[PDB]
DNA sequence: CAAA
DNA sequence: CAAA
């Protein structure tokens, strides 16, 4: 039959790539959630890889967040930002995920204030015991609200009650801003 | 056989007067 | 013969009675009851030529009937007469138009329609009638 | 590959965003059920986020409701509302979602009769025993059936058997009668 | 972004529902099924709701159903019918559902033997332990095929092994002969 | 909103109806494969109903087989086979299906050796663990490869590791080659 | 109503299949993944049934691969890539999917570090317990990066715990160059 | 080779009669 | 439009 | 259309 050519995500291709291993301390909403990045993705496209131990030393029901820096060289008043996750959990917690946008005078911000993430929900292809799964997108206004600040994005990931264990996947993100071209063989 | 295409129908419009209505009226 | 509008059937009340499809072969037969064999009289060793004349004869007028004259209107005509509309009551033809129904086709543009085509028949028309008498309190009907 | 740029349901932007946290009450609909909203959302665009606990004080199976405002502006009889949610729960309770609508010539509903509410399934992303996802929308008649009471839509949450515990997620929703314009790299 | 406005299933307005409380007999193919509705839905648009107890006093699979008298006014030989049905049980038994036809001289059905229903599949949005969802549609020939009969549709909801306990949600379907009119922004 | 008129699957109207009850002892592929119709559907558009137990007299783990006989009048090389399930085991069995083509020169097969079976991979609505539902489509050649055989499709389920229990639901196939004319309103 | 001839991915048709048995020893990323093709399909159109045992002889958290030589005739910086799996497993380990592009200057890998290799997301029709399912595609540069190596892609699953048990189903994946023509009817 | 776009295909129509039914028959 |  |  025809094949699709159209896709709510594309995943960046040969660039913006960084593994994370490690301890995952999710937090909750009244305190700062754990930015796991450090290396933070810049081309406003990110692919980060997950082999990491989800820990719980601080709260038993929080979130933990994957993140890219907006670019804000468009004109235009917003743009698109597509996420396709793909986690499995070791310990049954009932992932969530959904986009989420935040500012910070910081470069390379390593945690972010509850009370200063924007929510917005999509799509969740699955949501198992152990594994969430999601490739969708949502509509952000790319610009910085206070004048100074840097605007980031990214996919956020949540539990009611999580659960000590190994976690792996593949958490991707992206602002459109261009379509990679492709070989559609009747063209 | 009438060659043009299609056109809209347009008023349904003549003899002496029809409608009294006590003076005039759009 | 339905007497009210209510004998009639669902499809017929709502859409008008049925006719016949255009005239070839098969459409267009002769009355079924149409004469295959006549046959004649005859005594047991004899046979009157005079009357196997007359036979035919008959048979004739018969056949013409059948064939097409099966109104009384025809009858008559056959012999050169006329007859009012009044005669048999007949409806009154006072114009009859016709044409071919033609339009176009609509292109599909999209990934899956790309190389379809509908047809969307689109015919303009004018059925004119000529000025025409009318001699009693009726109605004038027009049907397609 | 294409980027797709429709959608069910946009996710309002900058506005519109209230935190609800506490006890959540669900109730059946024999009763009046709860609309966790005492600031409801005017702009009929609404992002809701939830952090509190889901307590069975009342019955064991019931449903609880977030709305909005519903701008009856547009002299169109009705439009498309669409919605957003995200929602994971610490007890398994197979949660289910939908859309609704409802009258009252209170502007801040603190509760609703059951008997006064009216359903709009939607196709639900996820369902799971934990957690229920869902990005749909549905046509509803705008405007007041009784001339006098503000019209009410949003997202109720049901289940068939509850479970004391933490929730979390966002519940979004919008009154499409307008699309967020959006940069598409290739006009 | 650009809001979708087409859908597999347009939930009826404001008209055309019937609440259904009490006890849900499910049976086998073998029998009779139990068509839940006295004051059957006659638009041919039909919007159920839920709250009652799914009861085993027969056997342990079975099936029951919900359903709506097709208008059969329409020269067109068949028409589509969509349903959008959002189901949470208290008893684990992993619901299914599907779309239905069959006929019967009687004007309200109570119940219509298994060997007398027709059978239409339609994408399971989901069928977790205690919860199916489905917004979909189905090609269904219109006209009565017996002379005298009234055509009846609808989804039909079975299960391999029911459990007693209560069920809550909503039963939508709809025979497209109408599509709903809305605000398109754009437009 | 607008009402959809596409779908990957048609599910036949009046016609190609058979019930299968009794036992079905799924296999290995190592081995024959079990072809669940003696009566097997012609018109080729299949509509099969399940009613019986799912017996493991056999292997734990293995498959079983709904099929139909491929008409072959079209020039065409091969066109589309969609097909329309929606099983619910008793049984927590995690079930899967897929789309599949085997020749034989008999008419009416009651078995297929694995290794002469084709597979076709097709997005699950869902598979939890009773539970297994899927609409979908795919390209298959319609022409016999062997001068001789007659060709067959149709959907295969299998699971990793059975278990004996009664199995309910619909299995729906079609080979595209006619899509049924519908009642839509705006034309 | 209209039959859907577009799709995210299109099963190879006649050729290029491979049947695999045996043990498949799953890996972390910090070694060397497992790529269970000895005889790797090449027309890069890739179909592979499973019947094997997942064993553990290793790490419990880890994941294999199933891969195929991308064609690098096109002069098109890069093509689309698709993927449809069905896996059910015994043993409950959450599975999970995606999509992989890899190099390498031998011809028949036999297993790729994890360093090496490249990920992209895809929508994973299900995530349950013991059944994965997918049908989705992505965007991948064809031309390989190090003058010398052959370019290679291929779907591959992974898990937080794993559990020794028999596994089943198919891994299709491949490289449109090609939409296989299809009957449509109305044509 | 005939330069105009397709036009679809119109009545089968001449000597003398062919179809006797009775009478007139539209 | 007094088709006064 | 009596192609009487
Ligand atoms: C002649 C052509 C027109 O349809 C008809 C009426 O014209 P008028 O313009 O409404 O008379
Ligand atoms: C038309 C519109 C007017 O009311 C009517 C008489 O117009 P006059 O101007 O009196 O005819
Ligand atoms: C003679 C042959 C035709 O059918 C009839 C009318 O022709 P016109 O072209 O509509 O007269
Ligand atoms: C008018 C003028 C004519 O004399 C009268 C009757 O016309 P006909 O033609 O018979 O009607
Ligand atoms: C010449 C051109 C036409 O196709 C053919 C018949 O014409 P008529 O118009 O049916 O004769
Ligand atoms: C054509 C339609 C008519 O029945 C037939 C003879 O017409 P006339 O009028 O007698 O020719
Ligand atoms: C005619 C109607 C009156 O009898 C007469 C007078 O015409 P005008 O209208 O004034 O003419
Ligand atoms: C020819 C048929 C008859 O023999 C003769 C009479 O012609 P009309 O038809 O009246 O002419």
């Amino acid at each position: 039959m025809y094949q699709n050519f159209v896709t709510k995500h594309d995943t960046a291709i040969q660039t913006s790539r960084f593994s994370v291993t490690g301890n995952v301390i999710p937090a909750a909403p009244t305190g700062n959630i754990p930015v796991i990045n450090g290396g933070s993705i810049t081309a406003e496209r990110a692919v980060v890889n997950l082999y990491a131990n989800m820990n719980v030393s601080t709260s038993s029901d929080g979130s933990f967040i994957v993140a890219m820096k907006v670019d804000t060289s468009p004109t235009d008043p917003n743009c698109v930002i597509s996420a396709g996750v793909n986690l499995s959990f070791a310990g049954t917690s009932y992932p969530i995920v959904g986009i989420v946008r935040f500012e910070s005078a910081s470069e390379q911000p390593t945690s972010i204030a509850g009370s200063e993430v924007e929510h917005y929900p999509i799509e969740m292809s699955v949501g198992s015991g152990g594994v969430c799964s999601a490739r969708d997108c949502a509509t952000v206004d790319i610009h910085p609200r206070t004048s100074g600040n840097n605007v980031f994005v990214g996919v956020i990931c949540s539990s009611a009650k999580w659960t000590s264990g190994r976690v792996i996947g593949t958490i991707a993100t992206t602002q459109v801003i261009h379509e990679y071209q492709v070989l559609q063989p009747l063209k | 056989a009438r060659p043009g295409r299609p056109q809209p129908l347009r008023g349904t419009k003549k003899g002496a007067r029809l409608w009294y209505v006590g003076g005039q009226q759009f | 013969t339905e007497a009210n509008p209510s004998n009639l059937n669902e499809d017929d009340a709502r859409y008008g009675f049925r006719c016949c499809h255009l005239k070839n072969i098969w459409s267009a037969p002769l009355p079924p009851e149409t004469k295959l064999a006549e046959e004649m009289g005859i005594e047991s060793n004899s046979i009157d030529i005079m009357g196997l004349q007359a036979a035919y004869a008959q048979l004739h007028t018969e056949q013409e009937r059948t064939y097409f004259m099966q109104r009384y209107r025809d009858v008559i005509s056959s012999f050169g007469g006329s007859t009012s509309y009044d005669a048999d009551n007949r409806p009154l033809l006072v114009m009859h138009t016709d044409f071919w129904a033609s339009g176009y086709d609509v292109d599909g543009t999209d990934q899956s329609s790309l190389g379809q085509f509908s047809g969307r028949v689109q015919q303009t028309f004018k059925h004119s009638v000529p000025r025409f008498f009318v001699p009693e309190h009726g109605v004038m009907m027009t049907l397609a």
